[PDB]
């Protein structure tokens, strides 16, 4: 359990130094299962696009901007107001919203028969209750969520039978086709900004500095290295009598400065979109190092007095919109938005450490007694690994299991002469380097010489499992002692000659790590002569 | 550890096997 | 063992609704150990003072202020520079810094003797090596950290014995007494601001808005509900040709506004500290609802041209300092800073939920087989709890343990007439309410009527363990079957007459929760007649 | 759960007890 405070204090007062040294034994090492690097840290991991969104919220807030949420869904005529006649072309880029009608369907008599053939007992009453539920669904008074519930309730059947009725008796529901409206999703924040400002200016003291960082949707040819069907705009508007394009320049500098950028460039936007005053629509470029090229991070301009007029705004307004995903690409060094935004549809490679922590000890003794017995036994072997043969090393110990004592005589030996007790590889340690697994000896005596610079490099740069051959071997041995005791076996022999695989030293690897090791076509080279012979007797 | 739990359950079951056959041996 | 995708898809494709209902069995319920509320959420918990510090950094950053770190340690003469002659009084509140000298000690034969008597073999060489280590320590070239190491290294002894030599041969080290200096800890940020500003003004374009939120130290008579020896100042300075107190007023308003405050008060500071221009030192008050009274959150003013002059600053400077702990007291509703700041030295009460999650099931079967057997058995009893006596309920089941089959006949009965199989309390459920534990029946027939409004209230407002008597009872029974099999026992009877304690239904409570249950003088009332008789036979 | 782990270890040990004394019976 825990340790004796009194005994520790007394031992320490007799002689502090001995006590400090000796008292280390009161601190147990962890179960082999849970030693580093098999012990992994757990922490929450943010998404780059969303951390960039928060950092942008704060870059705007720290410039005095007031945070807003604008309408997402806007009528097409809003886009005609802002873009003018150009909207008959620009509206190609916007998603229209469409939706299913309600079905007008009735009950009886063929349907009544279907429902009866389902095993349902229907009154006239039940038939009317359901006739009403269907009416209400036609008239829009019941949600789709709720229709299985209401049917079930109507006929007094199970929920699932409600669904059964729905799909069996009324399959014409499947013939509903979505019909489009005049409503669209905003393709940039502006489509909302006008609506928000039109209502807001008259109520507020100018100048206004507003911002919103929120989703926008474009209907594009395809998705790109730098384009998605849905993106995030880090948009703002500055409203005031004296506003000009320079305000956009200053907002772009202030946003980018806070992210570390010292160099960006402005460049006229050939499009000259009509919601912007002529010759004010400006592109902002920042440098993407991994791509080598300059990338468009933002766009700004001053709204056209014509659009502003159509929204009852009589004062100039500067707009700036920065694409969150672009900035994020630069920040985190991604070269493909699709792979940055949705990394789940791509691959998750395991590092040397990841793999080193997926290498586990197979059989280990379950009982504390024998686990410690194992550790001690390991240290014993490591102490006599060089005994000159013929050798033997006995360990007799008594274990008490309630009433009965059993005495375990584990003996590990070497009959044949001119040998040593254990062999050149018993202390080999399993490393992982560059996707490879190597069981490496502490010194390269007798190692083939092409191999040595590789193993030296893995031993230097790679990640260790901190498991030696001897460790897994002995845990296997003592686990076999436990196994023996519950199996009514009094004697057995156990031997590890030349080690050829992970299995041979009682280790295994998580299948996910194997799949990669193979897939990347790398090696698991665990090998060595480890001639360990043991006999155990259980009296 | 999920593997350990099952190993210990295994030890328990074979202890019961051995007890059963040690009973009907006698 | 996961579930069969192919079998599922096929079952679902035959008849979706049946399949949807039936496949619930493929979602295994959790081990009783890990069912809610014994399963607790785990998350990191911020400290109110530090969370308030961060929110304050952001309140300052969002006003355009530039964040700084100022010197913490300042010479007393700095305080005379700022406070003028008043510093001969004000310096009372400041901590002086002191430190102990290096000892001048030599070796020589009396000590050499001690070191030998310690068991250490000392050469002339070792003696000279240590003579140097002691020299270097006098001359300040060895850190205290490092001295036990160096001593050991000198004598070629263990680390711990390096320490032993240190404390045994040179105990005069203990006679070192601390000597004071002229250095003090800052008692407010101002003591740093001047220094910082003196260096910074010449290098920068005015106006400057700087802020720092960092520790300050005072020597108070004693610590208060609202005073600690060390506190955090959320200080700032505004530097510019046109600053006046009004800048302090807007900084105080802007800080407090962002925290939700719509209400604060200004009040002249009677002190008229001399580092502030006359009649500008102002106190800021905010309302502490729980205390009922108005509390001082901040202080501001304009530095005195005399103090500014002594720092080569020729332009007015407004300073404001808000005490973080005060603001935190208001925000989180604490009435005692010492208890808000250092809550570990106070008490941690366990909520009803806390205690309900510290009620554990004692014995539960280890083998999956018997665990499920147990659940099945529970449902069987709950199904036959009302069988009219004489009753009996057999459950014969055969279990396979490698080679051997064993057949377990669990029989649950009631021989005596005019009763039922189980009894009125068998489905009672354990609740926690207002620090109390109650085992409560689903209905109040036969309950003394004094009790009923209480138990009704606990059942409505309290927190349930979601454990019924029958649950713990049966887990205990089957656990005993397991014990039996391992113990070579083929028959036993098992009975639960009247329930009197938690133990009677195989439950126990965490020691920490009991300590409170007792300390707070509350009850653990679980009792009921639950007459369950069972016989178990193992063939 | 640590309590469970110790219970299962208990089951294992008493299984070994029962085996040992079933041996010295025969
Ligand atoms: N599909 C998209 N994915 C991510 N960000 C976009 C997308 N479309 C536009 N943006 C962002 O919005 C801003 C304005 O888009 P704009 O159309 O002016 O330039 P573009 O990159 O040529 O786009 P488009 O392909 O629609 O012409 C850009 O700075 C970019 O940050
Ligand atoms: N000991 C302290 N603990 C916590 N906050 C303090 C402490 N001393 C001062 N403060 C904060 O610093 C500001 C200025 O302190 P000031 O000494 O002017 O007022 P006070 O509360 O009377 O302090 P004191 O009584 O220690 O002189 C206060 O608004 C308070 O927020």
């Amino acid at each position: 359990m825990r340790f004796d405070i009194k005994k520790v204090l007394e031992l320490a007062e007799k002689d502090f130094e001995t006590a400090w040294r000796e008292t280390r034994a009161l601190i147990k090492d962890k179960h082999i299962d849970n030693k580093y690097p098999r012990l992994k840290p757990v922490y929450g991991k943010p998404h780059p696009v969303m951390e960039t969104i928060e950092r942008l919220r704060q870059a705007y807030l720290r410039m005095g901007f007031e945070e807003m949420i604008n309408p997402v869904i806007v009528d097409e005529m809003e886009i005609y107001k802002q873009f003018g006649p150009e909207a008959m072309a620009v509206l190609d880029r916007c998603f229209y919203l469409a939706g299913l009608p309600r079905p007008d369907v009735g009950l009886g008599n063929e349907k009544v028969e279907i429902i009866k053939n389902l095993g349902i007992d229907i009154d006239e009453e039940k038939k009317e209750r359901l006739r009403e539920v269907l009416h209400l669904y036609k008239k829009g008074a019941i949600d789709g969520d709720d229709l299985v519930f209401e049917i079930a309730k109507a006929l007094n059947v199970s929920n699932e039978m409600g669904l059964k009725v729905l799909e069996t008796a009324f399959p014409e529901f499947k013939d509903l086709k979505p019909e489009s409206t005049t409503l669209t999703l905003r393709s940039h924040m502006t489509s909302g900004w006008f609506i928000t400002l039109s209502s807001l200016i008259k109520k507020r003291k100018l100048p206004l500095k507003l911002f919103s960082i929120d989703r926008c949707f474009r209907r594009e040819q395809r998705e790109d290295r730098s384009h998605l069907m849905s993106y995030h705009s880090a948009s703002c508007v500055v409203v005031g009598e004296d506003v000009s394009v320079d305000d956009g320049k200053v907002v772009a500098e202030g946003l980018l400065a806070q992210f570390g950028f010292t160099k960006f460039k402005f460049k006229p936007d050939e499009k000259k979109s009509k919601y912007y005053t002529p010759e004010t629509q400006t592109e902002v470029y920042a440098y993407h190092p991994k791509l080598g090229e300059w990338i468009e991070v933002a766009t700004f301009g001053v709204y056209s007095p014509i659009a502003l007029a159509k929204y009852n705004i009589d004062v100039p307004v500067m707009n700036l919109g920065l694409g969150v995903e672009r900035l994020a690409m630069i920040i985190y060094g991604y070269e493909d938005v699709r792979a940055m935004v949705y990394p789940q549809f791509y691959e998750y490679r395991l590092s040397d450490r990841d793999i080193a922590g997926m290498i586990r000890v197979d059989k280990v003794p379950i009982l504390d007694e024998f686990y410690n017995f194992a550790n001690e036994l390991i240290d014993i072997c490591i102490a006599n690994k060089d005994k000159e043969s013929p050798c033997s090393v006995e360990v007799k110990r008594e274990f008490n299991f309630n009433g009965e004592r059993r005495v375990i005589k584990v003996e590990i030996f070497e009959n044949e002469p001119n040998k040593k007790l254990l062999g050149p590889s018993v202390l080999n340690e399993v490393y992982v380097y560059d996707g490879n697994i190597y069981g490496i000896p502490p010194t390269f005596e007798g190692v083939k010489e092409q191999y040595i610079p590789i193993l030296k490099k893995a031993k230097e740069e790679g990640v260790s499992t901190n498991i030696r051959y001897i460790d897994g071997i002995i845990y296997k041995l003592v686990a076999k002692i436990e196994e023996a005791l519950v199996s009514n076996v009094d004697e057995f022999k156990f031997r590890v000659p030349i080690v050829r695989s992970l299995s041979d030293i009682n280790l295994k690897i998580d299948e996910l790590a194997l799949k990669q090791i193979m897939g990347e076509n790398k090696v698991i080279d665990v090998r060595g002569p480890v001639f360990l012979n043991a006999k155990v007797e259980i009296k | 550890n999920h593997m350990r739990v099952e190993y210990s359950k295994d030890l328990i079951r074979k202890g019961i096997s051995t007890i059963s056959q040690l009973k009907k041996a006698k």
